[PDB]
């Protein structure tokens, strides 16, 4: 009596509806884009590497 | 779209109206409803709530009577119906039950195949008379040569696989499952053993494993799996061994065999422990009920092969016992050990060793054993006990060098024992256990390195069937060993040994 | 993909609380009075063939 | 590129036998190698960069 | 008429019974609020003993519950938060933050309990994983599905293993993962909560690759059982709605263990298994369904467990040995040694380990090796007695590649760096095949056993044997 009753009221006024996109959205992932590889690592640049290099390594050794 | 499949089965449920006797919860804790009302009820009998919970009564006093929750708690209040179904705890029987993985209740919970059932037969009944038996001699092939021969298999047989944890209990149990697919292809329904596999307290993730295994090799189409999984309360794995030994009552009333293997009761006792606990039942050994042993024997003794009155069948089973380390002394192994006849008993050190199957048949006895052998394996396999069982004893020497006589008995030991390792989850036809054993009951196997022997099986087997696969057809089919076949057969090992 | 599998789960659960929503409807309209005795007299009709 | 790389290391292992110490020859020669080997197997994880819109 | 009053009636201890009026009519599993100074002392219902008598369990302090004192009835589980911004924040047992950064983000919640995922939605692994430790990696892996578990004594680095795992694996997976923390020492947590924040893997900022829930055993036996249910409801969420895999950790599970067999005799539930809770199994069965691989996420989780007396014969671990999937054992003396980690050889073991799954060569490999350890310590009693050289010749040489084995399984960790100080290797899972491969076949046994004492991968171990030498 009631099961049907109740269930014809609900069926009728209410199908099936798909979500809304952006409901959807929030929900799933965002998406970020690629950002800074790298400046390769300093040890020394300018001048300051040349006479640092050519002074360090003057020793040799028996 | 779906709402409509839905709509289809909404309009199938309407109010109903009449109802029998009710008892109302007074206090509801741990799985115990405690009812008032449900005066006159059947021992063990089904109640069904206005929440649809289901339960039974092994309590029954005139105060109140104690009902056991088979589920939630969180349903189940205070001051709620309880409706008397009015029949004791029984479950669906039938024949479609074969490649259908069913639930403690017995419907589809992996969603293929519906129920085509045919009675209902209750959980509990009573074990055959004295004149509904007769003796074991029908044999059964494993596919594992060590079992076959040195503690043979038969039919309403049952012998225990009792052993350690994760040393592959399930892989002894799997591989007679799968050679049980060789009777099921042809058309003689008398040799049909209809496999149940009984996963008791025994997770649904293990389990998922046992069913992709069984269905790769096309083998859920007459095995059965009733599964009462760690999650599933105390009750339903409680009643899961009883629920499968009934489907396969069908099978056996009707003239039929059929086989079970129960994993394990390690998890059937620590059910019982649950419930008998709650329910403040005597204590025992171990803290495990005293009255285990009952539950035990009851399940056992059903398992039986039957006279030609009631068709010519019988249930053979195989139950799996978990040890915790090797303990056999401990109260559940020793009440099963009793009540079966023989046991297998695998060991953690061959496991170790790198021999899987880590089956250990010096300590593996059957009690009715070899009256179910074939013919043509008691012949080459008699000599196969003898030669193994001096090669233990003699292998408590160790290595310097030792005698002349000492060292031999080692070396024809230890070629047998690499030929008994064999890979997990191959069977093997009674055509190639039968050649095999020969070989090395004949020292033609034993004349040749260690490292070779496993090389040396497949090709003669090859080479038997390229020349004469007449030889091997034969000796299936008669069953056994002839003068003029063993003469051909020492002739042949003779010319494969040369190559 | 996940979500496209998981939605058509939802859109059914919608319409679970649905009966729920017309179940508020029947409790403040007089179907409280004249489905309750719909049932009543249905019981009654059981009852008397006991 | 890289072989010349390796090869020229073999020349580095039998240098560092006539001088003394190694002290950065060992340690300049395990960061090319190193860091060269890493690069090359980061290229392999690396594909073009498309969205399968005839398919999902 | 639902009551909202219930005045206690007695205070025994973490048992607290409260008294609700006419019609209330109880329901277990329910959550009861009673105000105190102390916040929300949050009750679980776990009986109604009958006549709107509930007797229940504590989840927050009784050393101020004051009788009389009116008990709201809420209803049902708590309910947590779960989502993606539930990650890198410290959530407590009744859902609360205590790290003290406003409240833990929701979109959704559920309830700390969750019903297990039918047979239907059961799915296989596929994937392997890969720990960077040699001899988990050749002779016992772990899939995603599992139920691994690290078993061990105490004092064989337990927080070290999990925080190796961690240093490694989690950051190289694409999933999120989910760290819960069961009855265990304010030291520890802080240690965790430091060590990780400056590896990245805990941040302030929301969509982490880890999430921290402290429960800790200074609080009453009840929240010790129920952190474990609140963590766990995170990693359902990863994986049905939000349809990703989660590299879950819980540390000590034995605390969870425990705990219920404390509230066990108190409830009325006799003990079994000698000192233990007779629900042992069906607690245990229920916790290890809802991680698994189904239709979506694959929730793999790693689980420490701690084995009492040192011996893995008795009940307790002996049950849960069946529950886990791929075993781990540990032990004093092999930490002692020098051995790190203290996982044993021939102990580690997985139901997961197949010729075909970890393919051929690697399991013919493992195999060789479980072999020659096997011969080794059926030597030790020769060599005890009888002496070395009363050895043949083919076990002479086993002997001397087993040695080299043994100490094939010593690599040092950054995690350890409070034992050696030298730190992490990462091995790849073809050069653990490669390198033991090369010893057994004997073209590998020009290599001493120190030069695989303490190494990485192959190039490690090549690298060593030069640096002996001179």
């Amino acid at each position: 009596n009631v099961i049907q009753d109740l269930y014809l009221r609900e069926l009728k006024d209410t199908k099936l509806a798909p979500s809304t996109l952006q409901d959807a959205e929030g929900n799933v992932k965002p998406w970020n884009p690629p950002q800074k590889p790298n400046l390769p690592e300093l040890e020394l640049q300018g001048p300051e590497a040349l006479k640092a290099y050519t002074e360090q390594n003057v020793e040799t050794a028996h | 779209e779906v709402s409509s499949i839905l709509e289809e089965r909404i309009k199938g449920v309407s109010d109903e109206a009449n109802l029998n006797e009710t008892g109302r919860v007074l206090a509801v804790g741990d799985g115990i409803a405690r009812v008032f009302g449900l005066n006159n009820i059947q021992a063990e009998e089904l109640v069904e709530f206005s929440s649809g919970v289901k339960g039974m009564a092994l309590n029954l006093e005139p105060g109140q009577v104690g009902i056991v929750l088979f589920g939630s708690d969180r349903l189940v209040k205070e001051g709620e119906l309880v409706k008397r179904t009015g029949n004791i705890v029984d479950v669906p029987v039938g024949p479609g039950l074969l490649g259908r993985v069913v639930d403690a209740l017995g419907n589809p919970i992996d969603g293929k195949g519906p129920i085509d059932a045919a009675g209902r037969s209750r959980a509990q009944v009573k074990a055959p008379g004295i004149l509904p038996r007769r003796s074991v001699h029908e044999p059964v092939q494993t596919g594992l040569k060590a079992v076959d021969a040195l503690v043979p298999i038969g039919r309403g047989q049952r012998e225990l696989i009792i052993g350690d944890r994760q040393t592959g209990k399930t892989a002894v149990a799997l591989d007679t499952i799968l050679n049980q697919k060789r009777w099921n292809n042809g058309s003689d329904e008398s040799k049909k053993l209809y496999c149940v596999y009984v996963a008791v307290g025994q997770k649904r993730s293990t389990v998922a494993q046992l069913v992709q295994t069984l269905e790769q090799h096309d083998a859920m189409k007459y095995s059965i799996i009733v599964a009462a999984t760690a999650s599933e309360a105390a009750p339903l794995q409680y009643l899961a061994p009883f629920t499968a030994a009934s489907i396969g009552e069908w099978f056996r009333d009707n003239g039929k065999h059929a086989l079970i293997v129960y994993d394990d009761l390690s998890k059937q006792a620590v059910a019982y422990r649950q419930l008998s606990l709650l329910l403040r039942r005597p204590p025992g050994r171990e803290a495990y009920p005293g009255d285990v042993f009952y539950l035990h024997s009851r399940l056992l003794e059903r398992a039986a092969k039957l006279s030609e009155k009631e068709g010519s069948g019988s249930l053979t089973a195989l139950p799996v016992i978990e040890t915790q380390g090797g303990d056999v002394s401990a109260y559940i192994p020793t009440n099963v050990i009793s009540i079966t006849d023989g046991q297998i008993f695998l060991e953690a050190e061959l496991f170790y060793k790198g021999i899987r199957p880590a089956i250990n048949v010096g300590l593996s006895v059957s009690r009715v054993g070899s009256a179910a052998q074939v013919k043509a394996l008691k012949q080459v396999a008699g000599s196969l006990k003898l030669f193994l069982a001096q090669y233990r004893e003699v292998a408590a020497f160790a290595q310097s060098d030792l005698d002349a006589s000492t060292k031999q008995t080692l070396v024809r030991g230890e070629r047998l024992t690499q030929l008994l390792k064999q890979n997990q989850y191959s069977p093997l036809a009674t055509e190639e256990q039968v050649p095999l054993i020969y070989a090395g009951v004949n020292g033609h196997l034993d004349g040749i390195e260690l490292s070779r022997i496993g090389e040396f099986e497949s090709s003669f087997l090859s080479y038997l069937k390229s020349n004469h696969n007449e030889l091997l057809t034969e000796i299936r089919e008669k069953g056994e060993l002839s003068k003029e076949l063993l003469a051909s057969l020492k002739s042949a090992t003779e010319s494969f040994v040369a190559t | 993909v996940r979500y496209e599998a998981s939605l058509r789960q939802l859109e059914q659960r919608q319409l679970a609380k649905s009966v729920i929503s017309r179940v508020q409807s029947e409790l403040g309209n007089p179907k409280f009075q004249e489905k309750v005795l719909q049932q009543s007299i249905s019981e009654i009709e059981q009852l008397l063939s006991k | 590129a890289k072989s010349a790389a390796n090869k020229l290391d073999w020349a580095k292992v039998i240098s560092s036998l006539r001088i003394t110490g190694s002290t950065a020859t060992q340690l300049s020669s395990f960061k090319k190698r190193n860091d060269e080997a890493r690069r090359q197997l980061l290229e392999l994880q690396s594909q073009p960069t498309e969205v399968d819109f005839s398919h999902y | 008429s639902t009551p909202i009053t219930g005045k206690v009636t007695a205070v025994i201890g973490a048992i607290v019974d409260v008294h609700f009026e006419q019609s209330e009519l109880p329901a277990i599993l329910n959550a009861l609020e009673i105000k105190t100074p102390q916040g929300k002392l949050v009750l679980e219902v776990a009986q109604h003993l009958g006549e709107n008598t509930v007797r229940t369990i504590a989840m927050d302090g009784t050393e101020g519950l004051v009788r009389g004192e009116k008990v709201l009835d809420t209803g049902g589980p708590i309910s947590v938060p779960v989502g993606r911004e539930t990650l890198g924040r410290i959530i407590n047992v009744i859902g609360e933050p205590i790290d003290e950064r406003g409240p833990i983000k929701s979109k959704l919640r559920k309830p700390i309990h969750a019903d297990p995922p039918s047979f239907a939605e059961q799915s296989t692994s596929a994937e392997i994983l890969e720990t960077g430790i040699k001899v988990v990696d050749l002779l016992a892996p772990y899939a995603r599905g599992g139920k691994i578990g690290l078993f061990g004594g105490a004092g064989v680095g337990k927080t070290v293993f999990i925080q190796e795992l961690i240093n490694n694996i989690a950051k190289a997976h694409g999933g999120f993962s989910v760290f819960t923390g069961v009855g265990e020492r304010t030291r520890e947590g802080n240690d965790l909560y430091r060590e990780m924040k400056e590896t990245g893997v805990i941040n302030l900022e929301g969509e982490s690759k880890v999430a921290l829930v402290f429960g800790q055993m200074n609080e009453p036996p009840g929240a010790r059982a129920r952190v474990a249910l609140t963590g766990l409801t995170i990693a359902e969420y990863f994986r049905d709605e939000e349809g990703q895999d989660v590299l879950l950790f819980i540390d000590n599970i034995f605390r969870f263990t425990q705990a219920g067999s404390e509230v066990s005799a108190l409830l009325g539930r006799i003990p079994s298994a000698v000192g233990y809770q007779p629900t042992l199994a069906t607690d245990m069965g229920l916790l290890q369904e809802r991680i698994t691989t189904t239709k979506k996420g694959s929730v793999t989780s790693v689980q420490a467990v701690y084995v009492p007396a040192d011996d893995l014969t008795d009940p307790a671990p002996a049950t849960t040995f069946a529950h886990l999937d791929a075993t781990t054992v540990l032990s004093r003396g092999i930490s002692e040694l020098g051995i790190y980690p203290a996982v044993d050889p021939l102990d580690s073991k997985s139901r997961l380990l197949d010729a075909a799954v970890v393919g051929q060569e690697h399991y013919d490999v493992a195999s060789k090796v479980q072999e020659t350890l096997q011969t080794y310590k059926s030597l030790q009693d020769i060599i005890a007695i009888l002496g070395m050289d009363e050895l043949s010749e083919q076990d002479k040489l086993t002997v001397e590649r087993a040695r080299k084995i043994q100490r094939f399984l010593s690599q040092p960790f950054a995690v350890a760096e409070v034992f050696t100080g030298i730190p992490g290797k990462l091995v790849r899972l073809k050069d653990t095949v490669a390198s033991f491969k090369a010893v057994l076949e004997g073209k590998y046994d020009n290599i001493p056993e120190h030069a695989f004492y303490m190494v990485g991968g192959i190039e490690d171990v090549v690298a060593k044997a030069e640096k002996l030498a001179a």
